[PDB]
């Protein structure tokens, strides 16, 4: 279909393989499916952050808003690693 | 970055309510998306090894989704 609205397959696939044993194969179907799951992750997290900005009459989704939304939707295991990453980015 | 920030922004912007986006937000997502892809592929692979197959297939991803709560939002994207 249209791959304009998805993250590129070559980046997603290469990310899948590093998680997997070297002998692993991945169907072209799974690559495509994982492409859609990860793109839905962005929308899901963005929806929540956008809702909170909307409640607070703020017009910008900041980094904190994404982290706050990840915790709200149950991805708190990601949030501390992400903070550390974000500091290495700001320094 | 592993994934392109411009595409990430693109995805964020399909949401009608999104206005401006801090430049840190695609950066947070690039890393966060990685972690998501790693964790979902690993849980999918548990099913692949369970069936003692060597190919990760779509049905493995479908399986991983039902087995963990934080992934409910994905049950319509990959049913079965």
């Amino acid at each position: 279909r249209e791959q304009d609205r998805f993250l590129p397959i070559a980046n997603v696939s290469r990310i899948m393989k590093k998680a997997l044993p070297a002998n692993a194969k991945i169907s072209k179907d799974a690559k495509e499916t994982m492409q859609e799951c990860v793109s839905e992750f962005i929308s899901f997290v963005t929806g929540e952050a956008s809702d909170k900005c909307q409640k607070e009459k703020r017009k910008t989704i900041n980094g904190d808003d994404l982290l706050w939304a990840m915790t709200t939707l149950g991805f708190e295991d990601y949030v501390e690693p992400l903070k550390v990453y974000l500091q290495r980015f700001r320094e | 970055h592993s994934l392109p920030l411009a595409r990430i922004k693109k995805i964020m912007k399909a949401d009608e309510d999104v206005r401006m986006i801090s430049a840190e937000a695609p950066v947070v997502f690039a890393r966060a998306c990685e972690m998501f892809i790693l964790e979902l592929t690993l849980r999918s692979w548990n099913h692949t090894e369970e069936n003692k197959r060597r190919t990760l297939q779509k049905n493995d991803i479908a399986a991983a989704v039902t087995r963990t709560d934080i992934f409910d939002f994905l049950v319509d994207i990959v049913p079965r």
